[PDB]
């Protein structure tokens, strides 16, 4: 995600990957795995939405 | 390592900072022709009632 | 000069240094690179001045990309009709000259996106003014073609028509008299046909046709399939009988018109053909040079565009870059982009280009 973030955003875009203490199921994958944030800022309402 | 995200926060607030210089800039133009444009219907509208 | 092949773009920022190898100079390290490869490099300043919002930058990227890649489509399809007409040397116009030079001497102080065209509009405006450029040349292209293709149809045609071994011969070649020119009702008569390849045949034919009318026998005489090819009697008033005549001996006849008016019309469209695959050729021949520098220039101001994009989100702000010639003999075309990656030690590179 973040290499793919990188590339169409090519501009500068900060993130906030922060690990999750225990897994979490999944609905399709009907399994849990260990999960992280993904919180992310950038500017213009274009972007925020792409 | 740090520098490289140090370096590309700034750019990033930088070209928001620009963004937003430019924004309040167009806005200030914008202004200031409404204001003589206010002006001078303010005027018209004025002498036509005060005459 | 050796640029003749391909050249590959690329831009970096004006404030970095090589990081391939620790060169004090970055114009110094790309020399002795460049020496590896063989190859010559030149700054090239093609600015823009305008600058627009992130978001509206990333959206100015992605189109610029669509348009240079339909761009770039559609100089690709005016080099490959240039070489169609076999007018284009090396190739799909690798060589054909533009702005009355050749490509490096045209990509030497390139300016493509300076100049009255778009001076100081905005970058949106400046993408729409080359998208509306690109397409009327390549409306002007499949204009170009589609003429010549109408006209190698018309000369194709008029190719085969002049055969004559199963059907009607070139009217300039035909004879008129007894031939459908005057020849109707009771006057005269007018027939054509292929009975084998001797006369006793056609006679053997013509005696199917009862002596309803022009009993006169059948004479056939030509080079058509080195066999029977006739200009015989056969009035309209015994049409069953003119067409018995050759069909009950299996004649297959081949008889039409050959008026007057006919022929000369025949004669007519044969020259109009000539003269329109000439006059098309020579159209597309002319429409093909001046888009060897109208669609060149639109995707390469498309190009310097999506560059000065890249550069913008290469740098963020201060708007500021430095960009890079192009020109690389064809040996050096893969060593080129592993140096270049070599010393893009931030496509990676804050530019690339082909």
């Amino acid at each position: 995600l973040e290499q793919i973030l990188w590339r169409v955003l090519r501009g500068n875009l900060f993130f906030k990957t922060v690990e999750i203490e225990q897994p979490v199921y999944d609905v399709k994958t009907r399994e849990y795995k260990h999960k992280n944030a993904f919180i992310v800022f950038s500017h213009g309402d274009l972007i925020i939405k792409r | 390592t740090p520098n490289q995200v140090n370096d590309e926060l700034n750019k990033m607030q930088a070209f928001i900072r620009k963004e937003a210089e430019e924004k309040a800039k167009e806005i200030q133009l914008k202004a200031d022709q409404e204001y003589e444009i206010e002006k001078t219907n303010i005027v018209r509208n004025e002498t036509n009632n005060i005459d | 000069l050796y640029t003749a092949n391909d050249f590959i773009l690329i831009s970096l920022p004006q404030n970095a240094q090589p990081v391939t190898a620790p060169g004090s100079k970055t114009d110094s390290w790309f020399n002795e690179t460049l020496i590896g490869g063989r190859a010559f490099v030149s700054d090239f300043k093609i600015p823009e001045f305008k600058i627009g919002s992130l978001d509206t930058l990333i959206v100015e990227s992605e189109e610029l990309s669509k348009v240079d890649n339909q761009i770039g489509a559609s100089i690709g399809k005016i080099i490959e009709i240039l070489q169609g007409l076999n007018e284009t040397s090396t190739n799909a116009y690798r060589t054909l000259p533009i702005n009355n030079m050749p490509v490096p001497e045209y990509l030497e102080n390139f300016q493509w996106q300076t100049r009255k065209f778009k001076l100081d509009k905005s970058i949106k405006d400046l993408i729409t003014l080359i998208s509306n450029e690109s397409s009327q040349l390549d409306a002007d292209v499949r204009a170009t073609y589609a003429n010549y293709n109408s006209a190698k149809t018309n000369l194709a045609a008029a190719e085969r028509k002049k055969t004559g071994d199963l059907s009607v011969r070139s009217l300039h070649d035909i004879v008129k008299p007894e031939d459908f020119v005057l020849n109707s009702e009771h006057l005269t008569t007018v027939l054509v046909a292929v009975p084998k390849s001797l006369k006793s045949d056609f006679e053997k034919s013509y005696e199917t046709l009862s002596k309803n009318v022009v009993p006169a026998s059948a004479s056939v005489i030509a080079e058509d399939a080195e066999y029977v090819l006739f200009n015989v009697h056969l009035f309209k008033k015994n049409v069953q009988e003119f067409t018995t005549a050759a069909r009950e001996k299996k004649f297959i006849p081949r008889e039409f018109n050959y008026s007057e008016e006919l022929i000369d019309q025949l004669k007519k469209e044969h020259d109009s053909a000539a003269s329109l695959e000439q006059s098309l050729r020579v159209q597309l021949v002319r429409l093909a040079k001046t888009a060897y520098v109208d669609v060149f220039i639109n995707w390469f101001h498309i190009k310097a565009l999506r560059v000065y994009v890249e550069s913008v989100l290469r740098y963020g702000l201060p708007p500021h870059f430095n960009i890079k010639i192009i020109a690389v003999p064809p040996k050096n075309l893969s060593k080129c982009k592993s140096e270049l990656i070599d010393a893009f030690g931030f496509e990676p590179f804050v530019m690339y280009i082909i």
